[PDB]
């Protein structure tokens, strides 16, 4: 079979999401080497334009008030079969949302928002930063779904469904959605995971129920993300070890 | 490799109790959990493991990275309320630098390890050193106003006074280190359970490595699952290395067919509150995670 | 004199891209290196929020040194309050900073090594293919930026966007493990770096001696003072920084002025050169128009009235007299600080009380009073400007190391080929959301 | 023509939202007297049961864990034509949003939803407090809707349409509204009014632009309501004078 | 009642300037805003009114409660960056106790009062407490960087020593307390404009109660409009007492025809602006505060 | 015992009756008691209200400063505060350490009297239950919190 085509968009974005891809190590020199061409990355190679891609990484948001972004953002849904959102700014805004203009040397730079706002998206990659290990299972995944036989065309299909329905649920990350969708729904059970995935240590759990620092948190989306009560998928998580098992045969040298 | 619709996965089931008598003096039952650990640690299966360590309040645990056998023997005995066991999941892998991590807690933070381990959502390295999961069977869980409640009001004891909790045979029980026990109805306690419970639909801890519990085996003695090729080969060399007594789980009473009892009347009763979210309103619903 | 413009860049953080009047030759005449990455504005949001918040959001300014905008910028709220940290927090500080230097410097041995040649061939480094010596070479920067970034997780809570630091000192110190194990990576991390090193300054050397290169078909001749400028340097440190609570600051705020770029880029132009042969998709367009004052996104910072060099080669320079110049040069520069980095990290764990506390007992609130603090970040000078009044940020200002070099590289460009321009841009080690941020 | 039928509903709320409508004075009792009549309110009368309502003013949220509750909010529904979330606590949740259980004597009392989540709701008058004016206004323009000619129904339909939007945009309030759908939209022009209607002096202005202390905001919502860019009915309010002039005419003596 | 649909709603228009031979020296154009004001001070139809007083940096305007009529003309002259205006109008009439409120402002700061007459979404007390709104025209405005980046990087002036400031006859004009006068060509300008100005559809503050200007009428003299019935008892009242030179705007150079010129192109571009945002994405567009 | 949702704060290990009545006992020894005593006492707290009011205004100085030069942020120490309210003793309790709520404890004045209430309703026709109950003016959203 032939590798899948993989872009790298850079919209408004600190380009440590594409750190975390690279922090992959051999299994990121792995994917490139059997399953994928880069076919574009202003930070590792010099193809100027977008060309066309099977799977396009964005990372960031896109500032309404720069002509040439909300084109790169349009062109790339243009040119590419699948989306990502790739990283927290790119799915939900994250530290974009405080942005509100006045500064040197474009003081009418003011509005950001979330890809998914200008443009149709399929797949959600949350973090800040997003974990290495969730950016390449997304990219196995996608090689399966797209040249795999077809029992691994529906177990990637499954594996990728939440993050798919996390793309369709809004483009507004907060430490409030464990709150609005959890604890005033009937369903927090305390197990603490929301405060071990914060990356500012904005949560903290008092007497078994979460608490908030609203105003440590930068909006990232990632404590509900990782709520095994947002989404709990069982028929892919308690196939554990055996979708283990495949992810790491998909790297063995 | 079994495959129970309400026991889960598994390979083989045994009844069983620690050799280790130290360990056993205030283990709540066979002292599977906590030897199962010690003994990961000595063999450098973990380099540290999560356990409920002692509170600031009596009978309020607290999460620690434990990582010497005397850290943990000291989380023996079960806390009838919350513990937030994965607070400290991603912790373990910064500042304690460790590269073998193990985590007991109840099938709902199995779960959450689970979970971590597929869709790492700012879980950065934790996928790959989670090394070692023992799971608790679990009813129901209480915050600490209601465990405060059960046993200062209903069971009138002082929480000062409590050697051990257990809710069994139809009666919440409380032993004092004076030498008195107390009983509540379990019909009594149905206000003070948490919420969340309702809606969990896993009894044995289906997602751990390894799990243990109390129904199906005499006091004193463990109820244990062997689940993943992890679970094996631990619980392998440990009784191979004899830190363990074993009976199969057929040739004891109550056994399996009590336990497959208990773990249908969660599923059912919790499956029927998921159903009902789906119309709990007039045109709405309620949200459903396992949609 | 004709107008060609290259954009984007690549093989750099971020968006921006090169306006350059050359002449019939072909050579840069004067030329602009200006950003275009959009402004999000961080020392404008910052003002109203907490102290606490401000140095999170602008770790989240570039992802490839947080370290550097986490500390400079604690580091000026702890200098505006009046805050003393333990000595055991600083000590975790000095190991996240260096562990950081080393994964950035190596990252940028995978940008830069495309232009380079394997040393006596006309062969070009490619890192991608599967062929050697290029497939050990990218083993041993993996297990580099592996190693860094793993003792940054340890003694900073988080790689990228590090959690660990906080307003009067760390949340964590780490166990007796985790320093064993931070000892243990950094003894494998020296054998590879000094391994590294005399590879990519072989490489360096190899490219002094060449006549020319090759760009998109072409030769394209080497000059001889090629990235040559009369801007001089500013540092003010060779490892980690100063702030204004040190009893002898090394960098003096009244020598410095930021201006717009008004006073320092070219008004509007037409570009009349065009190829589209420049690898990979060609040049801007024939008719197109240009205005680097106001396409610029970035301030211009000065030091005595006029632009500087930081970096790598500011710091050899400041320290020990370094006294080699331009694009080669700062290359160099870059290498040779990378044992520095394990020999701290390594004489800081040996220090390092894994008892201490790691949190000042006071915190002040803050009155309004000026404090600072630089971080010398992998590209240079980093300096967090703050007044901290009630826990509350009333006045932010960020004087990032690329914004720094923006004016300065562009008179760099000044007698190259406009085709090996960007070569003179990336021994820079340009990070352009940091220096727009 | 008949005074239509109004009902007063009290779920997990305040009774600031009652205090608000009767601080209208002489105004309340002229519509008492001429406009409607109060068939249900357990504070001011003694029907035990909800009756049927034309108009059913609804305060506070609803608690999941109270039978009782879910089941009062439910009959609403069923016995009223137009429901009325009175109020950030029944618009948005409010400080409900906040509660998590644990405390004497029903620990388990721990989920809050806004009304909208569990039904249908027709009109939202949000604030906390609630400005008497709206809640007056907005009792007039349903009577005019309900029993008036061609001409006024047409009127009150076309004032009572944004607060119809926003019971159709969603059941969440928050200071980060004025983010994501004014600032992040290109649409916030530094006015302050969103500063004047904060409650809780959560919101200023820096350099015109806004400043939210998100863990002073109580999360009512009330913000984005007054901001003159969330909705702008230019039909209605350039029309300012003539309306105020018809509702001064509606309760004149 | 004529109804223009560029220049609102208004029963007549005429162009004025104030008798107060101090109040002129430093108004901006004739004085209107100032005049009327002050003269609604002491008639009593306010009791308070809020301005663009005097703030921390040059030429950085800061809205607040005036309630003496030295306080009002502080505010004279024209500041070319937003004062968030509306900031104080619920605290006008709690702490300052006021009953009659008045309010200046821009095109945008009139609507705000008017939805909140209309709408009061916690701005209770303020619908029936609003006595007198005085409306400028504004094409459009800038933030204080934008202030600073123009005046002193293309007009090249120090804004500690600039008298005034005026946009006209397409150039943006700095006049300092030495005497010297600077000008920019307003396209060098227009990436300095506040970008929610781009969807304002109003030039001569529709929704104010009196409106007024400088485009329609000689330097030193105000294009105003009446329009509202407090608007004319008080614009009435005032011509009666002596405070207003008059003149019919239709003997007037430029005059109404100017006027409507400009007000049409600020429409119609911004009209555009708003409708390009329905199909500003792909499948996606962005929120219009008009549907 | 199970559906009531409320605390029983007590005094000296007794339920109290709080409110106007409560006060006017304590303060000027007034002595009738029950439920039309309660209305009374209600009553006779309109004036002091206003003469209180006029006193304060003819003090205030508007010119005068309003907040605290320096706010500490607390070491964990408890604190409490008593307000009068207008159906009783209203007692918030806390401990704030570094700017934040680390203990907190609300003891409202109709929680004080829904123990007290439910004793005096002994010996009332049960039609005029709700009489009895009404002298309290109850808060019942307040008693819970
Ligand atoms: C709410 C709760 C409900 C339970 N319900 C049942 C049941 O219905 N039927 C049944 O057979 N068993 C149940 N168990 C498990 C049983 O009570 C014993 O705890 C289990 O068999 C372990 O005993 P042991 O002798 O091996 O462990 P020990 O050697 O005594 O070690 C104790 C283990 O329990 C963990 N632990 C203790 N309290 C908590 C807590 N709140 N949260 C998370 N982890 C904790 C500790 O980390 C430790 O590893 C429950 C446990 C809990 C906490
Ligand atoms: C951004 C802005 C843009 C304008 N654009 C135009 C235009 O395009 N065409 C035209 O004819 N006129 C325009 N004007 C109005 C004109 O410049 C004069 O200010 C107006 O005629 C009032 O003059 P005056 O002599 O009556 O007022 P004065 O007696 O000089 O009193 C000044 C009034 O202006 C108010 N004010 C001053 N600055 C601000 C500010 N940033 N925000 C809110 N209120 C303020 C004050 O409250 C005061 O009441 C604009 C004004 C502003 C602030
Ligand atoms: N080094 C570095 Fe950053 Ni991505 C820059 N410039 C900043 O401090
Ligand atoms: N008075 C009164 Fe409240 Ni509505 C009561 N009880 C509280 O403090
Ligand atoms: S999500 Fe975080 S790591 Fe990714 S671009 Fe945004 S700031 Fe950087
Ligand atoms: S992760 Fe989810 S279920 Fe677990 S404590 Fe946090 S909100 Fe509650
Ligand atoms: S609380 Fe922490 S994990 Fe959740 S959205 Fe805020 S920053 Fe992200
Ligand atoms: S019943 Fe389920 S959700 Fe509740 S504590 Fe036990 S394992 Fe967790
Ligand atoms: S909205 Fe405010 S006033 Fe109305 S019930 Fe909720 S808390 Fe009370
Ligand atoms: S009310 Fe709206 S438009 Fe006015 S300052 Fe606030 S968010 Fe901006
Ligand atoms: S900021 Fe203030 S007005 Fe807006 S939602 Fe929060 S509390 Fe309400
Ligand atoms: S152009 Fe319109 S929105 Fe911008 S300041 Fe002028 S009146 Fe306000
Ligand atoms: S929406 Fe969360 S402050
Ligand atoms: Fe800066
Ligand atoms: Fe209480
Ligand atoms: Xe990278
Ligand atoms: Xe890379
Ligand atoms: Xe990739
Ligand atoms: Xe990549
Ligand atoms: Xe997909
Ligand atoms: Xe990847
Ligand atoms: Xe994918
Ligand atoms: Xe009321
Ligand atoms: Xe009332
Ligand atoms: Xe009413
Ligand atoms: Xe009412
Ligand atoms: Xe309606
Ligand atoms: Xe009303
Ligand atoms: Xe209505």
């Amino acid at each position: 079979t032939n590798k899948i085509k993989i872009g790298h968009v850079h919209m408004s974005g600190c380009t440590g999401c594409l750190v975390s891809l690279a922090d992959n190590n051999l299994g990121l020199i792995k994917i490139l080497d059997d399953y994928a061409d880069l076919v574009y990355c202003l930070t590792l190679a010099d193809v100027r334009h977008i060309p066309e891609m099977d799977v396009a990484l964005v990372e960031g948001s896109v500032c309404l008030q720069d002509h040439e972004s909300v084109e790169d953002i349009k062109e790339t849904r243009k040119k590419s079969k699948i989306v990502v959102a790739l990283g927290s700014c790119a799915c939900y805004g994250n530290i974009t949302r405080f942005s509100r203009g006045g500064q040197h040397n474009q003081p009418q730079h003011e509005s950001y928002l979330p890809i998914g706002d200008l443009i149709d998206v399929d797949v959600y990659i949350p973090g800040c930063p997003p974990s290495p290990e969730l950016i390449r299972n997304v990219a196995v995944m996608a090689y399966l779904l797209l040249e795999g036989n077809e029992e691994q065309k529906e177990l990637a299909g499954k594996y990728l469904k939440p993050l798919m329905d996390l793309a369709k649920r809004g483009t507004s990350g907060c430490f409030c959605d464990l709150m609005y969708d959890v604890i005033n729904q009937g369903l927090c059970m305390g197990c603490g995971t929301c405060a071990a995935s914060c990356p500012v240590h904005a949560i903290t759990l008092e007497f078994g129920k979460p608490q908030g620092e609203r105003d440590l948190c930068i909006k990232c989306g990632s404590c509900y993300g990782a709520c095994p009560r947002s989404f709990f998928n069982l028929d892919v998580i308690s196939e554990f070890e055996n979708i283990s098992e495949i992810i790491a045969k998909a790297l063995k040298d | 490799m079994i495959e129970d619709p309400y026991l889960g996965k598994y390979v083989t089931c045994v009844s069983a109790r620690s050799t280790d008598k130290e360990i056993l003096k205030k283990a709540q039952d066979g002292g599977i959990a906590t030897a199962l650990m010690v003994y990961a640690l000595e063999e450098g299966f973990i380099d540290g493991t999560i356990v409920a360590g002692e509170g600031d309040k009596p009978w309020q645990p607290k999460p620690v990275v434990a990582m010497t056998r005397e850290d943990i023997l000291k989380a023996r005995g079960t806390r009838y309320n919350i513990s937030p066991q994965i607070s400290w999941l991603k912790e373990a892998t910064r500042s304690f630098g460790l590269d073998k991590v193990g985590v007991t807690g109840v099938c709902c933070q199995m779960q959450a390890v689970r979970k971590a381990q597929l869709y790492p959502i700012n879980m950065r390295d934790v996928p790959g050193k989670v090394a070692f999961t023992v799971g608790l069977f679990c009813m129901e869980n209480f915050s600490y106003k209601s465990l405060q409640s059960i046993v200062e009001d209903h069971a009138n004891q002082s929480l000062g006074s409590v050697k051990k909790m257990e809710i069994t045979k139809g009666k919440f029980w409380v032993y004092t280190e004076r030498g008195n026990v107390a009983t509540v109805p379990l019909k009594a306690t149905h206000k003070y359970e948490q919420p969340g419970c309702h809606v969990c639909l896993d009894y044995v801890s289906n997602l751990a490595d390894i799990s243990t519990g109390s129904v199906g085996s005499p006091d004193g003695w463990s109820t244990v699952f062997i689940r993943t090729k992890v679970g094996n080969e631990i619980w392998s060399k440990a009784v191979a290395d004899g830190m363990f007594e074993t009976k199969p789980i057929e040739e004891v009473k109550p056994g399996l067919d009590l336990l497959r009892k208990l773990a249908k009347e969660k599923i059912d009763k919790n499956q029927k509150t998921v159903e009902e979210r789906k119309t709990f309103g007039i045109n709405k619903g309620l949200r459903n995670p396992y949609a | 004199t004709k107008v060609v413009e290259i954009s984007p860049t690549t093989r750099l953080e971020g968006h921006s891209k090169l306006t350059l009047k050359v002449n019939d030759q072909g050579i840069v005449e004067r030329g602009d290196w200006l950003s275009i990455t959009p402004v999000r504005g961080i020392e404008k949001l910052a003002i109203g929020k907490t102290m606490e918040q401000v140095p999170k959001i602008a770790s989240r300014v570039c992802g490839i040194c947080p370290i550097a905008h986490t500390l400079a910028s604690t580091e000026a709220m702890e200098a505006s309050i009046g805050c003393e940290i333990p000595t055991d927090a600083k000590l975790l500080r000095i190991i996240l900073h260096a562990a950081n230097r080393i994964h950035s410097h190596a990252l940028h041995n995978i940008l830069i090594l495309p232009d380079f040649y394997i040393p006596g061939t006309e062969k070009k480094f490619n890192l991608f293919a599967n062929e050697q010596p290029a497939r050990s070479v990218m083993a041993r920067i993996v297990r580099i930026r592996e190693i860094a970034q793993t003792i940054a997780a340890i003694a900073g809570g988080e790689a990228i966007h590090p959690s660990n630091p906080r307003i009067g000192g760390m949340y964590h110190n780490v166990s007796p493990r985790a320093k064993q194990k931070m000892a243990d990576l950094a003894k494998e991390c020296l054998v590879l770096v000094h391994e590294q090193m005399e590879f990519m300054l072989d490489v360096i050397r190899n490219m002094q001696n060449r006549e020319f290169v090759e760009v998109g078909g072409k030769q394209i001749p080497l000059p001889k003072k090629l990235g040559y400028h009369n801007q001089g340097v500013m540092a003010t440190a060779p490892m980690y920084g100063s702030s204004s609570l040190d009893d002898n600051p090394t960098w003096d705020f009244t020598r410095w002025k930021e201006t717009r770029p008004w006073d320092w880029y070219m008004g509007e132009v037409t570009i009349d050169l065009e190829d589209p042969s420049y690898p990979i998709g060609g040049t801007t367009k024939v008719g197109t128009k240009a205005n680097p004052q106001m396409e610029s996104c970035t301030g211009v910072p000065t030091y005595d009235g006029q632009p500087v060099e930081v970096g790598p080669r500011a710091r050899l320079a400041t320290f020990k007299n370094f006294d080699e110049k331009g694009t080669f040069a700062q290359h160099i520069a870059r290498q040779m600080e990378y044992p520095d980095c394990c020999y701290t990290i390594l004489n800081c764990l040996d220090n390092l009380n894994t008892s201490g506390k790691v949190l000042a007992d006071h915190i002040p609130q803050g009155d309004g009073s000026m404090g600072w603090a630089a971080n010398e970040a992998p590209r240079g000078s980093n300096i967090h400007l703050a007044r901290v009044k009630d826990g509350k940020v009333r006045w932010y200002d960020m004087l990032v190391p690329t914004t720094w070099n923006f004016p300065t590289c562009s008179r760099a460009l000044t007698g190259a080929p406009w085709q090996i321009a960007e070569m003179v841009v990336r021994a820079y080690d340009p990070c352009v959301s940091c220096a727009t941020h």
